[PDB]
């Protein structure tokens, strides 16, 4: 029937459980929130901000067109915004 | 020739249906 | 006498911890303006 | 049309005129049919996996079942004990009645929805339209995979029944 | 009785009749090779290796005989186009004949082994039961394989005692059978280095000899014998199938991408050569070099060997075919006769215009003419009424350099359009469509047909690995699970360790 | 001579070894402590 | 043990989902991705 | 009583989530494939590989987010994090499409892991390994579509991207370019998937409507006991029903359930084969005899010629934005268009 | 229509060879019983 | 020398005949159009 | 069973059916060669893939001259 | 050689159909 772990319905109706997790769950929620609200998520992953898909008078896609220079090409495009 | 072939195959399938139904192995119990 | 830290405990939190964090990040996103 | 290529014509034009793929009732239809095939194979393989040895290796195992016998021919507890361990226990059925009801209900309900999809796209309540939903801080459009779908839809639209439209909107 | 899908299981415990069936299979396969070769010889036109090479004629085993050094017919011709050669006995025809004689000989041994199935060699001396010592057999066969692999590399490929193999230049112009020195350095793993192929067979040949010797003398560990069911011949079928589909994926890949062992004069170009304009770059490189040294436009392009120009043509791209478009490439666009010449388009202002080439993905493609910078300057419009770029409005002309139409210019719009439609395919050739009643639709080459077959067979053989592996590891419950399997062994908690009855709580 | 990608190769190769060895060390440790009773 | 009744845990978790997913549909009409 | 056996002891303990030796491969790889998808769809763009937005962070919804394929210019690069393209830079790795290979490759070894797990548990529990065998069809589909197909093409860029709408674009690409609906290997797959769902529904419905009365409640679910010997529904009455309704019925419970394995598994294998052909552009695109007639005879029209006009529209209207590395520029006058539209 | 002339024999053998194989096996099953 | 002990009868029941003929006929019906092309 | 001249000569080679070396035997050594062969295939695969680039190894048709 | 195209199928079936008849009759003779 069972393998000796504590049943879930016993865990989540327990006071100790909710004493820990009413802290851990909101804290994680706020952590992920801050991950975005600080702009850090943009910078870690390289995702364009709404103002940095194109340069002001550009309408070309900054498409990677080289395999081994591809890192340098992305960096070139990103300068053409600064 | 291709028309004849298509119809021929379809006709064989219809004949098979007839034998599959009325000349099946009868299911016998236990 | 049940254990607290199990393989089960790990499988659960291995998924639940990043999920809540990701849900927080995604909720912030609804307030981004262009 | 009552034909094989005619069917495909109907489904390409339906996509151009209704974006059926972005419609959730057709998505439930796919989940009804994909899941039905999944669970068909699952159920077939779990029962086949737990057949009780009744035969030798020179005979088809199918001769281990005689039509109208009273005893089950497989061991549902061994099949439950395999599948409960492949996933976890409470994700596996050991009530055979619940199980076969699940088998009946999943594809039937999925196919209800996809039939209701076609039936309601009949009155032009179409699939989700995210055409140009993402634009940048200046207002440039930022294409997504939905805009790429839209380019495909356009090429079906402009080409279909190529001699039949005199006015700029295909309203039906 | 046995189901139909199990008839051949009567051989599992019958080593002699198993040898008999393996002999029949080998006969049938040798017999196929000889039959296929004779059919290809009977249909092959050797008169133009430049525009009608074997790979345009749907030849499939001819390139494999040529690859290893068989290049000539008893009829006096060679695939390199040399005439009046004397290949000796190992002509195409004598290779075919040998396989047919081998097939006959294998058929007879198969009959003997079927009848005299009950040979004492196959009985275990202690128990009197049929038994094969598979671990030692492996060592024996591996040692043999290694000797053959070593000898193949050391004598055949080097030319020490053998012909060598097909080698060519990078553009497939000057190929021939040559001895090849081993490449022992790191470039010997370069798939485009033929010397690596030599080094591979010498090195791996020695390793197989050494490994074979180990497997003859050293018995398998008890743990592994039991784990891998090494007393069961179906474990060998399972692992053997795995090695074979592994091998089939590799040869599909190298056929498609190309390597030193799949040269383009025997199998045709690769699609990547079209993708990267490989031949067009070389041609342009050459024309520029001719122009630098004062040659005229006509002279620079006339110096372009027609064989190079024919590579720069999409109809030879193996990724332009279809599944049910059957036969040789010639059946589609025709038997190529002559390069028409390099078409050069110019508009009324005298600017040179460039036909946008068709990419392999597109069954059909519009006609768009660009300038050296990529700006559209002419096309063939679909809707006429608001067209800006028609040939008629832009005064597009076409002028030919080299080839059949060298020095000719055309200005009448419908003729200019006709050549622009051909220019999307690359270089323009005159084709004979009458002889074979060609229907005008692109077919794939033997490079394509081989890759398709072997990729498909590899995938299917993966399932065969899974099936026979399952059967080996689960032999004890093939016919059904234990009718006395009690519910405590599958219910949770009874045993600490799953299925281990010694760990009951 | 050791090019940048042969360098990354070894980087990739050491990391794999680390991840794999670390994994088996932990698994062997835990298995030693929490044995089955026979 | 079983202090917090299970129906109450279910109701509060339930509303917590409706709120988060509500927010996600609200954001389809506001801000990034709203066509506006 | 050495270390290998002690580890074996531990990996195979009966616990809430079974681990096994197969777990070593499966659980890291499954979690990483799944984490890569969730991570990419929440945070990572496709701007530099596709010119597309594709994460929640950029404004996409669940239907339009995707982990998109690498740029065409990557060829079939493994795109390892430490490889020459990303050169260990995580951010650039994300921007060049490294998460696509990450997910695809970890996903492939996870699928192996999962099938080894089905083998491992089947052996410990003592049953025949047919569930593992059946799962070969999902594996065949995955490798042929996500790996073999882009390997025959110019690059990974033309593989499916991991996203709802992205997969819809893949469906439509295959119609317009490959005429895949005309491919009899797809048609056999359609029959196996639709035949599977039929068999699933009709077998469930039948069992539930030939139940034996084994309790007194209007809920018939309670009246089953998993250790009972007796069949819980009448195969005899079910056989008579279908024989009289449809002409033929199953009479052998074992054949019935084998056929339920056989039908959808075979159909998926067949569709995998046709995709292998499409890796080479070996399409079932045309019927030659139809084209010869139509070319000579402008009054001749079938649903077959009508569908190729639709394909030709798809190709020309979608190719510029779907294949941006090709710099297709189609002036308005070259676009195929019927009247008015 | 201008169809592949070998389509006919391909189709005939494709039908005949495997059907004949099954008929042979069926009839000799009946004669055992 | 004794006759071979490993020989076995083979069977195909009538239902298997019907199933296989249907399989072949339907395959022919599907593929025939591609063979004529 | 039938004895034959050739059978008598090959007999010793099919006479140790079932014989095993005890315990784990050479398994640890086998594992070492498996490991080397994997790295070896990795290198070969990544050279073909142009993920591993080596001096003097031009993975192109132009490595025929 | 401009031979009759139906000659192949006529020859093929001429051999196959009566040959198969005899093989059917012979196999079910041996299995009883
Ligand atoms: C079922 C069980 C499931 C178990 C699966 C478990 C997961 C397996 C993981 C395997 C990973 C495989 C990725 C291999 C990458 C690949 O192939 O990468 C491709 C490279 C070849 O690289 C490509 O090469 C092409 C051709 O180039 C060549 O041609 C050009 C001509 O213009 C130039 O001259 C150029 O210099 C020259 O190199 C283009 O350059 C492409 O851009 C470039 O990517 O080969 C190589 O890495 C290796 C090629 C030889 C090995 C064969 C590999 C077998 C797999 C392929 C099978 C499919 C067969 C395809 C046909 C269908
Ligand atoms: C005396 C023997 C002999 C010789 C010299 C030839 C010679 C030839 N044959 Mg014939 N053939 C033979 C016997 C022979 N054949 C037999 C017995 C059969 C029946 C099976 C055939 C069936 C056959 C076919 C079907 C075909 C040929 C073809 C050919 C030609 C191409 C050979 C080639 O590409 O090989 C290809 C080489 C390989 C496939 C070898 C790969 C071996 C794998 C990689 C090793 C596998 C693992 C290994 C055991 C592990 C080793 C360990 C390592 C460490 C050492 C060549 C003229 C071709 C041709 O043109 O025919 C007209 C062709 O299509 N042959
Ligand atoms: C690996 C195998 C192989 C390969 C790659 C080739 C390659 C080639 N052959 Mg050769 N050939 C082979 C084996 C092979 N052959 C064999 C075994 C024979 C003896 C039958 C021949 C006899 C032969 C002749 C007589 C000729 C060729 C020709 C050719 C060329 C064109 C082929 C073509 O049109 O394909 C067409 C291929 C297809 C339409 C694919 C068929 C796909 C099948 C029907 C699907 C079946 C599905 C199945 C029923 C579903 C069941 C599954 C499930 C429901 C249970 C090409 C270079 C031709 C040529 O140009 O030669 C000069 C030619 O005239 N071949
Ligand atoms: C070296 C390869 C090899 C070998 C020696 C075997 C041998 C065997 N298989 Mg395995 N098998 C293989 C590859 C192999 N298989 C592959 C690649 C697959 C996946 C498709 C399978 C799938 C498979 C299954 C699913 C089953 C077997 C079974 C068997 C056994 C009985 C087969 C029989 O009587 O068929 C008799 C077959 C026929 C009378 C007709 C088959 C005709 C087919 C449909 C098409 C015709 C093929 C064509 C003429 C020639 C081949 C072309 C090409 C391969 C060269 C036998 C030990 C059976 C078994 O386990 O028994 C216990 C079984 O149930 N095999
Ligand atoms: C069993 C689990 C598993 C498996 C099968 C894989 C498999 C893979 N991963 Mg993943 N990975 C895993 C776990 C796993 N990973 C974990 C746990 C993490 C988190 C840390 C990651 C994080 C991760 C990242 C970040 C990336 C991968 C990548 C890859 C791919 C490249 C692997 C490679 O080249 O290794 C090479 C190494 C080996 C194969 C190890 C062999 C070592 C042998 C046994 C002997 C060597 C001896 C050693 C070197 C001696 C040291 C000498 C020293 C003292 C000098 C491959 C698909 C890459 C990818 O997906 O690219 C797209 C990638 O960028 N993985
Ligand atoms: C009547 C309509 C119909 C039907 C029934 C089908 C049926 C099918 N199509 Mg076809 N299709 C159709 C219309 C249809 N098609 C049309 C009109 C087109 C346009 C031309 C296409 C275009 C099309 C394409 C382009 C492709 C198909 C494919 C397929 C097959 C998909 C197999 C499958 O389940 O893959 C699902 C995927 C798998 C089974 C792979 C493994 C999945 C793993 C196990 C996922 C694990 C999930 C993991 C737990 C993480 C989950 C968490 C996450 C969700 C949050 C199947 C035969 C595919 C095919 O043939 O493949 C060979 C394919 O590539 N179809
Ligand atoms: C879209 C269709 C589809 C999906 C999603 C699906 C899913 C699944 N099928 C499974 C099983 C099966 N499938 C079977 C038959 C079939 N399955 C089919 C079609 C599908 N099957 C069809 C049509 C059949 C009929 C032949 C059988 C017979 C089984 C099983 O036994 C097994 C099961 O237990 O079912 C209950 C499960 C395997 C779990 C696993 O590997 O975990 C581990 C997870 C891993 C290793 C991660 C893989 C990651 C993938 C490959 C790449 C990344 C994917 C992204 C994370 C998400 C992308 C989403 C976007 C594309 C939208 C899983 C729930
Ligand atoms: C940079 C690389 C990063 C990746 C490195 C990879 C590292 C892999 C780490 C994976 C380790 C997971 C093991 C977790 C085990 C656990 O915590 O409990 C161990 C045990 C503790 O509780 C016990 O729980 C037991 C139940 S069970 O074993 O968990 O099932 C019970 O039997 C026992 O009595 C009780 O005390
Ligand atoms: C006896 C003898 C002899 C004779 C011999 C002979 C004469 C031989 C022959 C042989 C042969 C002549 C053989 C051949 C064979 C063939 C084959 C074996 C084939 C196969 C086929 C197949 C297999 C196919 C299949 C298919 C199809 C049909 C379709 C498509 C797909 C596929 C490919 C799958 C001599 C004189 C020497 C001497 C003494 C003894
Ligand atoms: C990639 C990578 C990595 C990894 C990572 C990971 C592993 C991650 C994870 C992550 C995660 C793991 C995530 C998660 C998330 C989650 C989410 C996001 C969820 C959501 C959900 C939802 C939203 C739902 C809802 C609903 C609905 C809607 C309806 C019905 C009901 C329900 C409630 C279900 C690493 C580090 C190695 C490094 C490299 C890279
Ligand atoms: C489910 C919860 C409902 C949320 C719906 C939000 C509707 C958005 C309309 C708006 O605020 O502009
Ligand atoms: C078989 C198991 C394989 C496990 C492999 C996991 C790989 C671990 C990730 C290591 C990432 C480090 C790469 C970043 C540093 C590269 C810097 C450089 O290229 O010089
Ligand atoms: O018909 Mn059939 O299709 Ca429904 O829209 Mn209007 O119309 Mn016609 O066009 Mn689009
Ligand atoms: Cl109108």
């Amino acid at each position: 029937g069972t393998t000796g772990e504590r049943p879930f319905s016993d865990i989540i109706t327990s006071v100790r459980y909710w004493v820990i997790h009413s802290i851990t769950i909101p804290a994680l929620f706020i952590a992920g929130w801050l991950f975005v609200s600080t702009g850090l998520a943009y910078d870690v992953f390289g995702t364009p901000r709404p103002d940095s898909y194109y340069a002001q008078e550009q309408r070309s896609i900054p498409l990677v067109t080289d395999r081994f220079e591809a890192k340098q090409q992305v960096e070139t495009f990103l300068e053409q915004l600064k | 020739m291709e028309t004849i072939t298509y119809v021929f195959i379809f006709a064989c399938i219809i004949a098979l249906f007839f034998f599959a139904i009325f000349f099946r192995e009868p299911p016998r119990i236990t | 006498s049940y254990p607290i830290f199990t393989v089960r405990w790990v499988a659960v939190h291995t998924l639940a911890v990043p999920t809540i964090f990701f849900l927080g990040a995604i909720a912030a996103m609804q307030f981004i303006q262009r | 049309p009552l034909g094989i290529s005619g069917t495909f014509n109907f489904m390409i034009v339906f996509q151009a005129e209704h974006n059926i793929l972005m419609h959730p009732f057709h998505q439930l239809g796919v989940a009804g049919v994909f899941g039905g095939a999944l669970f068909c194979a699952m159920h077939g393989s779990l029962v086949t996996s737990s057949l009780i040895r009744e035969t030798t290796e020179t005979e088809s195992a199918n001769y281990g079942y005689k039509f109208g016998q009273e005893e089950e021919t497989y061991n549902i507890v061994a099949a439950h004990g395999y599948f409960g361990r492949l996933i976890f226990q409470y994700a596996s059925f050991n009530n055979s009645r619940s199980l076969h009801f699940f088998l009946a209900a999943w594809p039937v309900v999925g196919v209800w929805f996809t039939a209701l999809g076609i039936s309601t796209m009949a009155f032009n309540l179409n699939g989700f339209n995210f055409n140009h939903s993402v634009i940048d801080a200046k207002g440039n459009v930022i294409n997504t995979w939905a805009d790429i779908i839209n380019r495909a839809n356009l090429g079906m639209e402009v080409m279909h029944e190529r001699n039949a439209h005199n006015f700029p909107l295909d309203l039906a | 009785g046995l189901p139909w899908y199990r008839v051949h299981t009567v051989l599992i415990n019958d080593p002699g009749r198993l040898i008999a069936a393996h002999l029949m299979h080998t006969a049938l396969v040798a017999g196929w090779a000889g039959s296929m070769a004779l059919y290809e010889l009977a249909t092959f036109d050797p008169s133009d290796p430049v525009l009608n090479p074997m790979w345009r004629q749907g030849m499939f085993v001819l390139p494999f005989m040529a690859r290893l050094g068989v290049t000539g017919s008893w009829s006096g011709w060679s695939i390199t186009g040399e005439t009046g050669i004397d290949p000796g006995f190992w002509s195409f025809e004598g290779v075919a004949l040998a396989h047919i004689v081998l097939s006959g000989l294998l058929f007879l041994a198969a009959c003997w082994h079927w009848v005299y199935w009950d040979l004492e060699l196959f009985r275990d001396p202690r128990t009197g039961e049929p038994a094969l010592d598979l671990p030692k057999m492996f060592g024996i066969h591996l040692f043999l394989a290694g000797l053959l692999c070593f000898g193949f590399g050391a004598f055949h490929l080097t030319g020490l005692f053998g012909p060598g193999m097909w080698v060519s230049d990078p553009y497939g112009l000057t190929g021939s059978v040559q001895p090849v020195a081993p490449e022992w350095g790191p470039d010997g793993f370069n798939p485009y280095n033929p010397g690596g192929v030599v080094a591979h067979h010498i090195a791996a040949g020695i390793v197989g000899i050494i490994a074979g010797l180990f497997h003859i003398l050293v018995r398998p560990p008890q743990r592994l014998y039991k784990a891998l069911r090494m007393g069961n011949i179906e474990t060998v079928l399972s692992s053997s199938i795995a090695a074979v589909f592994f091998a089939a994926f590799v040869v599909a890949g190298t056929m498609w991408y190309g390597s030193a062992t799949t040269p383009i004069e025997l199998f045709g170009p690769t699609r990547y050569q079209w993708d990267s304009s490989y031949f067009q770059q070389e041609i342009n490189r050459r024309v520029q070099a001719s122009l630098a040294s004062g040659a005229t436009l006509e002279e620079a392009w006339s110096a372009i060997p027609e064989k190079l120009a024919f590579y720069d043509y999409i109809g030879n791209n193996p990724a332009k075919g279809g599944l049910f478009r059957t036969g040789p490439m010639n059946k589609g666009d025709g038997i190529a006769q002559a390069w028409k010449g390099h078409a050069v388009f110019r508009n009324k202002e005298g600017e040179e215009l460039f036909v946008r080439r068709m990419p392999a993905f597109f069954e059909s493609f519009p006609v768009i003419l660009t300038d050296k910078n990529g700006v559209v300057k002419a096309d063939i419009p679909f809707r006429r009424a608001e067209s800006k770029y028609s040939f008629e409005q832009q005064g597009v002309t076409v002028s030919f350099y080299g080839g059949e139409l060298n020095g000719q210019t055309f200005t009448d719009p419908p003729t200019v359009k006709s050549y622009a439609r051909k220019a999307i395919f690359g270089e323009i050739f005159e084709f004979d469509t009458e002889t074979l009643n060609s229907d005008g639709i692109f077919r794939t080459s033997p490079r394509g047909w081989f890759t398709f077959a072997h990729a498909v067979f590899a995938l299917l053989f993966f399932f065969g690995h899974i099936w026979h592996g399952a059967r080996t590891l689960f032999r004890d419950v093939f016919s059904g699970i234990d009718p006395e399997l009690s519910p405590e062994q599958v219910e949770w908690g009874f045993y600490q360790k799953v299925g281990d009855v010694t760990t009951r709580r | 001579t050791i090019t940048p990608s042969l360098k990354g190769f070894f980087i990739g190769l050491l990391s794999g070894a680390v991840v794999l060895g670390l994994t088996f060390a932990v698994l062997i440790a835990i298995s030693q402590i929490d044995k089955v009773q026979r | 043990g079983g202090r917090i009744p299970l129906w109450i845990v279910a109701t509060v978790a339930g509303m917590g989902v409706i709120v988060i997913v509500g927010l996600f549909f609200y954001g389809a009409y506001a801000g990034l991705g709203s066509s506006l | 009583r050495g270390w290998f056996d002690i580890l074996d002891d531990w990996l195979k303990r009966d616990r809430f989530v079974f681990v096994g030796w197969s777990g070593i491969l499966l659980f890291p790889c499954a979690y990483l494939a799944l984490g890569g998808w969730l991570t990419g769809t929440t945070f990572v763009t496709s701007w530099y590989t596709h010119g597309l937005a594709s994460s929640y962070l950029e404004g996409c919804n669940f239907l339009t987010v995707a982990v998109s394929t690498p740029a065409n210019s990557m060829g079939h690069s493994l795109l390892l994090l430490w490889g020459p393209e990303a050169q260990g830079d995580f951010t650039r790795w994300c921007q060049l499409g490294g998460l696509w290979t990450f997910i695809a490759l970890h996903g492939a070894f996870g699928l192996i892991g999962f099938m080894l797990r089905q083998f491992e548990i089947a052996r410990l529990v003592g049953v025949r390994p047919y569930n593992a065998i059946a799962f070969s069809a999902p594996i065949a589909v995955f490798v042929s579509v996500f790996l073999i197909y882009p390997l025959g093409q110019s690059s990974w860029f033309f593989a499916p991207s991991f996203g709802v709408a992205a997969i819809f674009r893949f469906l439509l690409f295959f119609q317009g370019f490959h005429n895949w609906t005309l491919n009899p290997f797809h048609m056999m797959g359609v029959a196996g998937v639709l035949g599977g769902a039929l068999l699933c529904a009709i077998h469930g419905a039948t069992v539930e409507n030939t139940l034996f009365q084994d309790g007194e409640g209007a809920s018939t679910f309670r009246a089953f006991n998993p250790t009972q010997a007796e069949e819980t529904y009448s195969m005899v009455t079910a056989n008579r029903f279908w024989s009289q309704i449809f002409g033929i019925a199953f009479s052998n419970k074992r054949w019935l359930h084998f056929f339920m394995l056989f039908v959808p598994v075979t159909g998926l294998w067949m569709s995998a084969i046709g995709v292998v052909g499409l890796a080479l552009n070996l399409r079932s695109y045309d019927f030659i005899s139809q084209e010869i007639r139509a070319a000579e005879d402008p009054e001749f029209e079938t649903f077959y010629t009508k569908n190729l006009l639709l394909n030709e529209g798809i190709r020309a209207w979608m190719a510029p934005q779907d294949q941006p590395h090709e710099n297709f520029v189609f002036p308005e006058e070259v676009l195929p268009r019927g009247n008015a539209l | 229509m201008e169809v592949n002339q070998l389509g006919l024999i391909a189709t005939a053998l494709f039908v005949l060879v495997p059907s004949v194989f099954l008929i042979i096996l069926y009839v000799q099953t009946e004669s055992q019983q | 020398m004794e006759p071979n002990p490993n020989r076995q009868p083979v069977e195909l029941n009538r239902t298997s005949l019907y199933l296989g003929l249907l399989l072949i006929l339907v395959l022919a019906l599907l593929f025939s159009s591609y063979f004529f092309n | 069973a039938r004895r034959t001249w050739l059978g008598d000569i090959l007999r010793p080679l099919n006479s140790e059916y079932g014989k095993v070396a005890p315990g784990w035997g050479t398994t640890p050594l086998m594992a070492v060669f498996m490991g080397l062969f994997l790295v070896f295939l990795l290198i070969i695969l990544e050279i073909y893939n142009s993920t591993l680039i080596l001096d003097g190894v031009n993975v192109s048709w132009k490595a025929l001259g």
